[PDB]
């Protein structure tokens, strides 16, 4: 059900079946890789390791989501062909993806070394999430560029969504610009 | 760079195929349970003294 | 990170940061809502366990 | 042995068990070897036809 909902939201934002399938297929492959790593390490299917996959569903796509977002934006704005748009998008986004992947993989490492049964519980989530994220990063740096360059072609509720998103984006620009001036009142609220 | 695979889709597709076919082969050989060994192991010594 | 890159390019901090926030709204919202909707079934569980 | 009375089973041991096992995995090994060669060639020569 989590997979279905993630696919639904990706469809409701990207508006195209192809654009959604490009990142969607990444999650099954990452989970298969995590299964292989579990077999190699000695882990097993259980409620904890599967709650780990359920939580990972959302985060193991983020890299493909970002790459498809950027390629779509470049194609729409610059009017470039799928290959050139994909190349420019990758050139722009490579570093952010590596940073996000490494940070999100490192955050779960400390939990694994905790002592006690709590550490045993933590290890399942740590292994599942970290391995899935690492596999997704590889599948987004490797496969997604090729798929975007190849399968994609030059180019209701969807139109309303686009217009509303543009309006709220402009409103966010205005609100953020207003907020920048009041930095100290912002910091006190943060404290 | 990531530009290598943009012009070589086959090489990424075969990598994905390898990952998929190893994962599918591995899944059947994995144990299934509810919880892991998440409880302190216990060993009992029983002694009978008339 | 994008704001840092833009500022190093030559734009002022206000302009660079606001442009980075504006351009990265869709990725952030898309990848936050994906996680948020992925965990809904956990929240609305109504059966055993 | 199939014709023997019910409740009687048979087991293969020693050389017979190994021979049965060897012929059990022939098809899977052949298919896996062919698939690995296909994937390697596809990786090398950038095509799904050659
Ligand atoms: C993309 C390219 C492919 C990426 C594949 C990554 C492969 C990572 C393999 C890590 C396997 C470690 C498992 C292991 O044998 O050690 C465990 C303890 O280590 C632990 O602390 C828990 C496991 C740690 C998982 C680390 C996940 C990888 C992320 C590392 C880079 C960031 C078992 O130890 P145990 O006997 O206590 O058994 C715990 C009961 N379940
Ligand atoms: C370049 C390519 C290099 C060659 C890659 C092919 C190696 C194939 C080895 C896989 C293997 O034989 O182990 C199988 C499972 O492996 C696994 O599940 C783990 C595989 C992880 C990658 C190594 C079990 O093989 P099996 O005979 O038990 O098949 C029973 C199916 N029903």
């Amino acid at each position: 059900e989590a997979m279905v909902l993630v696919f639904i939201v990706m469809y409701l934002f990207l508006h195209n079946v192809r654009y959604t399938l490009i990142p969607a297929i990444v999650a099954p492959i990452a989970l298969l890789g995590t299964f292989t790593v579990m077999l190699l390490a000695g882990f097993s299917i259980n409620v904890l390791t599967m709650f780990g996959m359920v939580l990972a569903i959302g985060i193991i796509v983020d890299d493909a989501i970002v790459v498809v977002e950027n390629v779509e934006r470049i194609m729409a704005t610059e009017g470039l062909s799928p290959k050139d748009a994909t190349s420019k998008a990758m050139k722009e986004i490579t570093s952010p993806i590596i940073g996000i992947t490494l940070v999100l993989a490192a955050v779960f490492l400390p939990m694994a070394f905790a002592s006690g049964s709590v550490g045993v519980i933590y290890k399942q989530f740590t292994l599942t999430m970290s391995v899935s994220i690492l596999f997704s990063a590889l599948l987004a740096l490797i496969l997604t560029p090729a798929l975007c360059a190849t399968i994609l072609k030059p180019i209701g509720f969807f139109a309303w969504f686009d217009r509303s998103f543009d309006k709220v984006t402009k409103k966010y620009e205005l609100m953020l610009l207003k907020i920048i001036k009041h930095t100290v009142p912002m910091m006190v609220i943060f404290l | 760079m990531s530009q290598f695979f943009i012009r070589r889709p086959v090489f990424a597709w075969v990598i994905a195929i390898f990952i998929i076919i190893f994962g599918l082969l591995s899944i059947p050989k994995l144990p299934i349970a509810r919880f892991p060994s998440v409880a302190p192991p216990q060993v009992n010594i029983s002694a009978t003294y008339p | 990170e994008f704001a840092k890159m833009l500022k190093e390019e030559g734009m002022s901090l206000i302009e660079a940061t606001v442009a980075a926030a504006k351009l990265r709204l869709r990725p952030i919202l898309m990848t936050s809502l994906a996680f948020t909707c992925g965990v809904i079934p956990l929240v609305i569980a109504t059966g055993a366990s | 042995i199939a014709k023997l009375p019910k409740g009687i089973g048979y087991e293969w041991t020693g050389i017979s068990l190994q021979e049965k096992q060897s012929e059990s995995q022939m098809a899977f090994l052949l298919g896996l070897s062919m698939l690995v060669v296909f994937l390697v060639l596809a990786a090398l020569y950038e095509s799904w036809a050659i």
